[PDB]
């Protein structure tokens, strides 16, 4: 055909940003829109540093 | 005891007709010929229709 197409896919980290400050002892965190869908039960998340 | 009568005669009737030229044409671009499409090749379908 005079018009042709292709598909590309990237592999990326599972990175979340906490919008609302949470103190120690809080079991619920607020993240950016639709970011929590990637995570499921059993994932291990760790706070990152500069 | 008389003479022979005068003669008479007639002629046929002529009829005639003409011949007529007929033409039907088909056309396709070379790009569309190389392009693969569903419903088969366009050139063959056009030939059938015409």
């Amino acid at each position: 055909d005079p018009e042709f197409s292709w598909w590309e896919e990237k592999l990326t980290h599972n990175r979340l940003e906490v919008k609302t400050e949470a103190a120690a002892g809080v079991t619920t965190l607020a993240v950016d829109t639709d970011q929590a869908w990637a995570c499921v039960k059993g994932d291990i998340l760790m706070v990152e540093s500069v | 005891g008389s003479l022979a009568p005068k003669s008479a005669t007639r002629n046929p009737v002529k009829l005639n007709n003409f011949c007529q030229i007929f033409k039907k044409s088909y056309e396709i671009t070379k790009t569309a010929d190389a392009t693969k499409a569903r419903t088969g090749s366009a050139l063959a379908n056009d030939k059938k229709r015409r």
